[PDB]
């Protein structure tokens, strides 16, 4: 039951503000050392901040690039740690992780982040949200799919016949276009003896824009 | 400041091989080095702390070693559970800086790609945009060149490609290349060819389609 659950992420304007919350249960929280880590596809993992409990020493540490702008906070009756982010930049885009360290004392032999949270996505951008335009990709073994074009921000989730297709389904990672908008392609490889007679439906869903559109693919 | 370099950056190996991963430091971190594994879409989980010690549950295939500034991560007989990204992290003193990470891939036998091409849809051809998609499936290795030919004129600056992660079923790759065009330019041209060059094929294959046919 030892688990960290992050929340508060989403899209935000440059120079904006955002408060990431991290709830915890399954362990006595009011002496654990909590750390925030972020991950972007470019720089990989990067430590952001740490807050210790009952420590006359600094007790609060920050990465150099986030001092001044960020502030880590703690409330022990709520068993949660917070990350208030201000003057947000496109740098600061990434997946933010909450994690507990194994250090109880100033220098407790045995250091590592032993429990992680699923993570919360943070997107810093000036572009407004947009639902996707879903276009069909029409046709031994055949292939067909969909073109999920021009949406923002990530993510968009794609399923076929409502979670009914498993093997051969390939949903490619989203690529940013010159217009600053994302598209995406999901393709399914089916035996050639099943085209048309069986209906293949394309379940696109973009929760940032409250979009839910399904388009039939027909040869 | 305490930089940390990690080597290599990418690495491929078969099931059953042994792989060594290096994490160099700009200082004698003594022995407070931690290694993590991160699989696609999941959170990292510790493999080794204190350079050599393995926490509970981590198989004994993993072993760390080294001291001072050179440190190594080691895997005897890679079983298929072990192909994500590996980060090193020092805990000598805050800030707890991370290493650049090493992506680790399975290496199977060569597999040629199956090539499909898709013309734009009339639905899409009602709004002024035209995207032509060339699909590649279940090939290895991942390095593949996709060139677009419009009226047999080599194309540049208007193609965008995307690769999928190593597949779990058979450790193959997939690629879509999308030729983005304006509608007026699409209606101007006829022969749209996608030429694929890959290790697994002996001759560069081409898939085409006529807009009018
Ligand atoms: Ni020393
Ligand atoms: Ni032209």
């Amino acid at each position: 039951e030892v688990k960290l659950e992050e929340s508060g992420g989403g899209l935000v304007q440059p120079g904006g503000s955002m408060k990431l919350s991290c709830a915890a249960s399954g362990f006595t929280f009011s002496d654990a050392w909590m750390n925030w880590v972020r991950q972007s596809p470019e720089k990989g993992l990067e430590w952001v901040a740490e807050i210790r409990s009952k420590v006359i020493n600094p007790a609060i540490y920050y990465a150099e690039s986030v001092k001044e702008r960020f502030t880590i906070l703690r409330d022990d009756s709520k068993s949660s740690v917070y990350l208030q982010m201000n003057s947000l930049r496109a740098e600061d885009t990434g997946i933010y992780y909450c994690s507990r360290s194994t250090m109880i004392t100033t220098r407790d032999p045995s250091r590592y982040f032993d429990v992680w949270g699923a993570g919360t996505t943070v997107t810093v951008s000036s572009a407004s949200t947009k639902g996707p335009s879903v276009f069909p990709l029409a046709p031994g073994t055949a292939a067909l799919g969909c073109l999920v074009k021009d949406y923002f921000p990530e993510p968009v989730t794609v399923s076929w016949n409502s979670g009914a297709l498993t093997s051969g389904v390939h949903t490619f990672p989203a690529v940013l276009q010159s217009s600053g908008l994302y598209s995406l392609s999901s393709v399914v490889t089916v035996p050639s003896s099943s085209l048309g007679t069986q209906t293949y439906i394309c379940n696109v869903n973009h929760k940032p824009s409250n979009t839910k559109v399904d388009k039939k693919v027909e040869p | 400041d305490i930089q940390m370099t990690q080597s290599p950056t990418s690495l491929s190996a078969s099931v059953g091989e042994t792989v060594t991963i290096t994490c160099r430091t700009s200082e004698n971190i003594h022995n407070f080095l931690t290694w993590y594994q991160q699989k696609q879409g999941k959170s990292p989980q510790v493999l080794v702390y204190n350079a050599k010690t393995l926490p509970d549950g981590v198989p004994s295939r993993f072993s760390g070693s080294g001291s001072g500034t050179q440190y190594s991560l080691k895997i005897n007989s890679l079983q298929p559970e072990d192909f994500g990204t590996y980060y090193c992290q020092h805990f000598w003193s805050s800030p707890w800086t991370f290493g650049g990470g090493t992506k680790l891939e399975i290496k199977r036998t060569v597999a040629a790609p199956s090539v499909f091409i898709f013309p734009p849809s009339d639905e899409q051809l009602k709004s002024g945009t035209a995207s032509v998609v060339c699909l590649l499936n279940n090939f290895y290795p991942r390095e593949a060149k996709v060139q677009w030919k419009v009226d047999n004129a080599l194309q540049s600056g208007n193609s965008q490609e995307s690769v999928t992660e190593q597949d779990s079923k058979d450790s193959t790759y997939s690629l879509s290349s999308t030729l983005t065009l304006s509608k007026a330019d699409y209606e101007k041209h006829k022969v749209y060819a996608c030429e694929v060059t890959h290790q697994g094929l002996s001759s560069p294959v081409t898939k085409s389609f006529n807009r009018g046919e």
